[PDB]
């Protein structure tokens, strides 16, 4: 017949290969693909949706409490409110978000991600926050100051209750940014309205992430199921 | 140390997320010892491995054609040239109950023979399913009538992700001696999903069944301080 | 500030319509397939797809959050109950409008969020071979029209974390700047009809976040109202018992 | 020779791949194929065709009897005449029938049925019956008016002989619908003509009606042939 | 549980409702023990199994290609080096009697030689009837003259429908001491049908004749009476 | 299937034949070639 030759690679099974198999039930038509609502082809896609970092991730703070980043009256200002690393792939508040989940599923990833703050306090409550981003290899500011000299937001949340920070890269292959919050103002309130509030962030990617080389996540450990 | 070009937007596509065939499923046709079986049954089951269901379940509808690789040895690795027969019994038929029981002969059964020392067999199965798609999440009851019932099992079991069964056996008179180990290794294609759902983040308890443990498990890691980094 | 009025049924609600549009999908009718073809599925008119205002969940400082599913939370309720009790297949959209009734003194921020079929899951103390302990009892994967308090709101009663629920069509609550939320969720599931009574479409989930936060003099629970519009709404094959 | 790699599959028999194989007698002119009457070329259309429901598959009738649904001058009227679940593929009435035997060799089939009766009484006989069909998930009717109040045919069989209920859908996968017959009158007859007569019920499938997944049927045994 | 879609009117066509190539036959190739014979004789019988019997009278006259395959093994499954020969005997040609028989040698027998290490050998058997078409259901006698005899056998037999033998035989010189297993499967192609009848309802006594017993088995399961369901 | 017939020289290694493998990882889009000075092709160039 036709002359042929076998070259290294026949009969191995690569579990990879996009081969193609004969049908076991050739003829079987399968039920008819109507539209379902909801489909999603990209796991960026997902990145891309806003989702609560788990930056109370403190020891015994439980439950939804760990997603709030409590704020109060203070008694002294400039203090530092929370901070927390850029790092979605890693362990700590990022691991509570879809991108952060997502990203462990992959071994590189890089582009832009964005931090929304949300403050939960009454509507009479006032008061400025210092957002501030500083860049990867460099330590978390000390100081307000120090803080204000770089990339930063005064975020009145007075004026408005949400506040988006662009970080501009992250790119954690196989250091990292932090953001940190700075109580700019004291925690200005009326008479019978409360001292103490809340703020929400949370963590998302943008349209530049992208992920790469799938690999099987950690989060997870098979054991007797 | 920073990558500043951008990946492939490719590599995050679901169809690639779902693609590279796994082990799904260890079946050992057991012919020796105190279990002269000669023959397996393996329901056939995306969901037989934690990481499998966790990465399955990040979707509420899946459909997909999964083509099926059976990996078969000895237990001392070897492959002789022991027939094998892999039948596929669909959804609604009878599996067989015994070595050369009636059911390895229904036609309608598609039914594979290949030999161990044969490249491992390859099948695709398509999408099998009742429903326009696979549903990983059925909040409800596939009963019909009042579910009072004590022990409230048969909740959230959807019926139509039976993909049915893959009875393998040697093609042997009576028992063999050896024991052979078959490794199915499932491959998603075309898969389309539906309903992005948030990765489960508590331990699996039992299979079937999104039940976890009291003792809540946190997302994240513990920090000293919600201040240190 | 307007006065949507649909049917007999009317409802005090402000403008602007800031509603989520769940995956970006209009609930439609399901174009006529074989089956459909022969019997019309009925279509009600505003007599059905009117509006549902549910009994008033108290927001309290210890509230963990409610859920409702929702071709569940209807069954029980007016002539949408009527039509699903008494119909073989069943399929519908839904407009969901979540209202809280605060002052300006109160704080907090709820999650409202459309989960697709929210399967409930049991949590167990310890694995015991199938138990009554492994899964929930029907009170709880049906909660009816009352809607059910979350017993672990952090893992939405189904093992999956809260703060990643933001994934489903969702809206905040955050009583500061808004107290209503409008998500219209179209009909989501594997098969153009199925059970009403049997299937859960989606849950509803009502969840604080930020908890709520008074001081002395200010009311104690914060009001919730839920407020149901079935959008075409289909039955098929009625029954008469 | 030309560079090959056998995959996965190779040496495999499927058992239903259709492969194509050498013809051990090539030359062979088979016997030239001649037009015969009554070709059928798909079992949807032996599912069409009307075969007689064995409705009297009670115990202790035997033979013809089972396929009569007697029908007889009633001491009582609304009475529940014979009654039966729509529904080829399982055990019952439709054994008897082509669609259900069909049935029997797939796993699943959806579409409308229709169901004959005919009256078999003396031409001097007059009433009428009530055919109703209650849908699925219904139980049937207790009484002649709950079954009135659905879906019915008000069949006078001193008018027509014969009368066709099209069964809208069954859909019977790996509940069902019920036809139930009421005495809506007396058995109405003169004198010197018998009051009791029968009534064929008769099966069939309609042309939306749909078969998969060819299965061997259950309904014959392999013994010692 | 309902499925308000259509399925596929192609999976109800003959040609896919006989397609799927089944077990006709299980012939042994004994060459040991108290039968030393080396080779069988397999009568191609499409009615083997009463399953595959009453598929096919389903239809009066059928034609059809018939595609056989070939699996044979030891008794423990393995398959080794054994060279056998398939030899297909046309109807009309003379069968072996003997391991060593002159009929293996006729060359307008088809044959098929192939190792049992090897991959199932396959053929393809055309339409072999004198006729237009097999027949299932031949009212008549294929004698010539009256029809009176006691036993009225050869009542009903068509003559027609005689397809062949496969004789099997290891090409060894000597009994091997081996008892060959060989599963024949056949795989009707082509099929067209003609007549269409009534599903066999009675259980089959013999082959070739319709013979059903005395004690008449009713078409449909009993009810408790005519109004229950 | 297709007539084929195995040739000498199957399942042989040569170590240089310029064959065709798999790729392991399908898909995988490796790092885009962006311009580095001082690329050369040939030892030739070297040599002079």
């Amino acid at each position: 017949g036709f002359p042929t030759e076998l070259k290294p690679g026949t009969n191995q099974f690569l579990t990879t290969d996009d081969g193609t198999s004969p049908p076991i039930l050739p003829g079987f038509e399968p039920t008819p693909l109507i539209h379902i609502p909801g489909e999603f082809t990209s796991l960026l896609d997902l990145c891309q949706v806003e989702t609560i970092l788990e930056v109370n991730n403190t020891t015994g703070t439980t439950g939804v409490s760990r997603l709030l980043i409590p704020v109060r009256a203070q008694n002294n200002v400039d203090q530092l409110c929370a901070s927390f690393q850029v790092d979605p792939g890693r362990n700590g508040p990022w691991q509570s978000t879809m991108v952060g989940q997502i990203c462990r599923y992959y071994t590189q990833w890089s582009g832009s991600l964005k931090v929304t703050f949300m403050f939960t306090g009454s509507f009479m409550a006032t008061g400025k926050m210092l957002i501030a981003y500083t860049p990867p290899g460099s330590a978390q500011p000390t100081t307000r100051e120090a803080a204000m000299l770089g990339t930063h937001i005064v975020w009145d949340f007075g004026l408005q209750s949400s506040v988006t920070l662009v970080i501009p890269w992250i790119s954690n292959t196989h250091a990292t940014g932090i953001v940190t919050i700075w109580y700019q103002t004291n925690f200005v309130v009326p008479p019978d309205t409360p001292t103490e509030a809340n703020i929400i962030a949370l963590g998302a990617a943008q349209k530049n992430f992208t992920l790469k080389l799938c690999k099987d996540t950690d989060e997870i450990q098979q054991t007797a199921e | 140390r920073c990558v500043m070009n951008r990946n492939g937007v490719n590599e995050a596509s679901v169809e690639h997320f779902y693609s590279r065939a796994g082990l799904v499923g260890v079946v050992e046709v057991k012919d020796s010892g105190t279990s002269l079986d000669g023959y397996t049954v393996w329901p056939i089951d995306v969901m037989g491995f934690v990481q499998q269901r966790r990465k399955l379940e990040l979707s509420t509808y899946m459909r997909f054609d999964a083509e099926f690789t059976f990996v078969s040895n000895l237990n001392n690795s070897t492959t002789p040239g022991m027939l094998l027969q892999y039948m596929y019994v669909p959804p609604g038929a009878p599996k067989p109950d015994s070595r050369k029981s009636y059911q390895w002969q229904t036609a309608t059964n598609p039914s594979v023979f290949a030999k161990l020392s044969d490249p491992p067999p390859q099948v695709s199965v398509p999408f099998m399913s009742p429903a326009t798609a696979y549903q990983w999440f059925y909040d409800g009851y596939p009963t019909f009538g009042e579910h009072k019932q004590a022990t409230n099992l048969q909740y959230g079991q959807c019926p139509n992700n039976m993909m049915g069964h893959f009875a393998i056996r040697t093609v042997s008179e009576s028992t063999t001696g050896k024991n052979i180990h078959v490794r199915v290794y499932m491959r998603i294609k075309h898969v389309r999903a539906w309903v992005p759902r948030p990765l489960r983040s508590q331990a699996y308890m039992v299979k079937n069944y999104p039940t976890y443990s009291q003792t809540i498990t946190n997302t994240a890691t513990d920090r000293a301080s919600i201040t240190t980094t | 500030v307007a006065q949507l009025t649909v049917g007999n049924s009317t409802i005090t609600t402000q403008e602007a319509a800031n509603i989520v549009l769940s995956y970006g999908e209009w609930p439609e009718y399901c174009p006529s397939t074989d089956a459909t073809a022969v019997d019309k599925p009925t279509r009600p008119d505003v007599s059905v797809n009117r509006f549902y205002t549910l009994s008033t969940k108290s927001w309290k400082t210890e509230s963990t959050g409610w859920y409702w599913k929702f071709p569940d939370v209807l069954n029980d309720t007016g002539v949408f109950g009527q039509n699903a009790q008494f119909h073989y297949l069943y399929r519908s959209g839904f407009c969901m409008h979540v209202q809280c009734n605060a002052s300006k003194f109160h704080q907090g921020a709820l999650l409202v969020a459309a989960i697709p079929e929210f399967v409930i899951a049991a949590s167990s103390p310890a694995t015991k071979p199938n138990s009554q302990g492994l899964y929930p009892d029907f009170a709880h994967t049906n909660p009816g029209k009352d809607g059910q308090e979350f017993r672990d709101p952090y893992v939405l009663d189904a093992g999956i974390p809260l703060s990643q629920a933001l994934i489903f069509p969702h809206q905040w609550i955050n009583l500061r700047t808004n107290n209503c939320a409008t998500i219209i969720m179209p009909y989501i599931n594997a098969l153009p009809f199925d059970s009403a009574l049997n299937h859960s479409n989606f849950g509803l989930v009502v969840i604080p976040i930020s908890p709520l936060k008074y001081c002395n003099g200010a009311t104690t629970e914060v009001p919730i109202t839920l407020t149901i519009a079935p959008l075409n709404s289909e039955f098929s094959g009625l029954r008469q018992a």
